[PDB]
């Protein structure tokens, strides 16, 4: 709602029950779960912390 | 002491938008909730969703979602309402009121303790 | 989740007690004790009468009293005069940070 | 709010945080003050038996 300050929104795309098709979904992950992927200066390509 | 002043009466056309302001004076404005209500003449009052003037957080009631926006401004210390897509029964009287205390540790949003009120704003449509 | 069930109106002779009540849904009133009563004079802003089901505010005479029993909530006034020419409204928590009001009980003095 | 149910793969279900209803408040833990203070003082007086 613009004032949470501890949890981000983090929309992504994901595999549905058919592995051909993908769909657009969203969540609310906590802030220490998430690290930025530093391929650029954009603060919008976030990722989960366990992925490496 | 304490004041909650609003704008004057307005007349509008259907499908337009109306802005209602509520200015709070005499106390620390960013430390209390504000709930707004609407009264059609003849029947009872009707609740609308509250505003958190510290962080700008919004919650609205049902059968109002989408066509109401509520903002705040702490420099002038005034809460604003933009209501688009007017309909024929919206000729009513609008009040702003002070809610509970912003506690930072307990959810005091829907606490129905309204102590101070505004003078009322007449909105007419035809 | 409509408005709270409230009577149409009541009539009261001066100098006698009268009780007015609301009933509602157990998820709204029957679980949370956050029930308040407001009154309205014709023309001006409403004024608060009680915070909780029974816990007195300031600036009000020690005459009103509130009670809550399961679904029901009630306000009793004793030794009523002609200065209470107002109509009463319930106000209740409902969950999900929503507040549900009531219909209205017009009070007529004799 | 809730366990929003995202579906991944052939029948895997992943539970995430959905909306938030109500306002945002901080997660705290409360300890009594004077009980903590005199328990800490009792640990202090039992800790001077070793250090002179
Ligand atoms: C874990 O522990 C933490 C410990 O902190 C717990 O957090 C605490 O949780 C309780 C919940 O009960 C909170 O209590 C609430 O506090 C508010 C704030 O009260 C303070 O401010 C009042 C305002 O005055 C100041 O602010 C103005 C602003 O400009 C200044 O101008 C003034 O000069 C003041 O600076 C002030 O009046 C208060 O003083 C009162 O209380 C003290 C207590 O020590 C007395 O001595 C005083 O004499 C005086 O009585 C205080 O300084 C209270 O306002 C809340 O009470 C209202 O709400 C209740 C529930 O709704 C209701 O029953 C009360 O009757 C009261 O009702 C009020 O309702 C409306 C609100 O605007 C008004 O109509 C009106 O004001 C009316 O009075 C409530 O007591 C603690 O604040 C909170 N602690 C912190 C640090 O935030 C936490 O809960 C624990 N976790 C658990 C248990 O899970
Ligand atoms: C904390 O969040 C939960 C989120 O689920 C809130 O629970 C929800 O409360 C609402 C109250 O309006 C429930 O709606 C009611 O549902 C019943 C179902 O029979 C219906 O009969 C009513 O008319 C009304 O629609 C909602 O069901 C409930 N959610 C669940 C999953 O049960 C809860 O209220 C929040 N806490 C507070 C203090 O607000
Ligand atoms: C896997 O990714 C994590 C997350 O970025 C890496 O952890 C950071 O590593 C850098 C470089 O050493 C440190 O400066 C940071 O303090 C670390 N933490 C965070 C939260 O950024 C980690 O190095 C990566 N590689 C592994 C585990 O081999
Ligand atoms: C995710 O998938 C959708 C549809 O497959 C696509 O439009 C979008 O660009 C993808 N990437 C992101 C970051 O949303």
């Amino acid at each position: 709602s613009g004032g949470v300050e501890e949890m981000k929104n983090c929309s992504f795309n994901t595999t549905t029950e058919i592995r051909d098709k993908e769909k657009k979904e969203y969540a609310l992950f906590y802030k220490p779960d998430i690290v930025p992927l530093s391929e650029t200066n954009n603060t919008s390509e976030y990722r989960l912390i366990n992925c490496n | 002491q304490v004041q909650l002043v609003q704008s004057g009466a307005e007349v509008k056309k259907p499908g337009a938008s109306v802005k209602v302001s509520c200015k709070a004076s005499g106390y620390t404005f960013t430390g209390y909730y504000m709930h707004w209500v609407r009264q059609a003449p003849g029947q009872g009052l009707e609740w609308m969703g509250w505003i958190n003037p510290n962080s700008g957080g919004t919650n609205y009631a049902q059968k109002f979602q989408g066509r109401v926006t509520m903002t705040r401004d702490t420099s002038i210390s005034t809460a604003y309402m933009e209501l688009s897509r007017l309909r024929s029964d919206d000729t009513a009287v609008y009040y702003c009121a002070r809610g509970g205390w912003i506690g930072l540790y307990y959810d005091s949003s829907g606490y129905p303790n309204f102590d101070y009120w505004g003078q009322g704003t007449l909105v007419t449509v035809s | 989740q409509s408005a709270l069930t409230q009577p149409a109106s009541v009539s009261g002779s001066p100098g006698q007690s009268i009780t007015i009540s609301c009933t509602g849904t157990s998820s709204d009133v029957g679980s949370y004790n956050l029930v308040s009563w407001y009154q309205q004079h014709p023309g001006k802003a409403p004024k608060l009468m009680i915070y909780e089901v029974s816990k007195r505010p300031s600036g009000v005479s020690n005459r009103f009293s509130g009670s809550k029993s399961g679904n029901t909530a009630s306000l009793t006034i004793s030794g009523l005069q002609a200065e209470d020419e107002a109509d009463y409204y319930c106000c209740s928590y409902a969950g999900s940070s929503t507040v549900i009001f009531g219909g209205g009980t017009k009070l007529t003095v004799l | 709010n809730t366990r929003k149910s995202v579906r991944i793969g052939p029948g895997q279900t992943f539970y995430a945080t959905g909306d938030i209803i109500g306002d945002i408040k901080q997660a705290h833990c409360n300890i009594s003050e004077e009980k903590w203070n005199d328990t800490l003082q009792k640990v202090g007086i039992e800790l001077q038996k070793h250090f002179p």
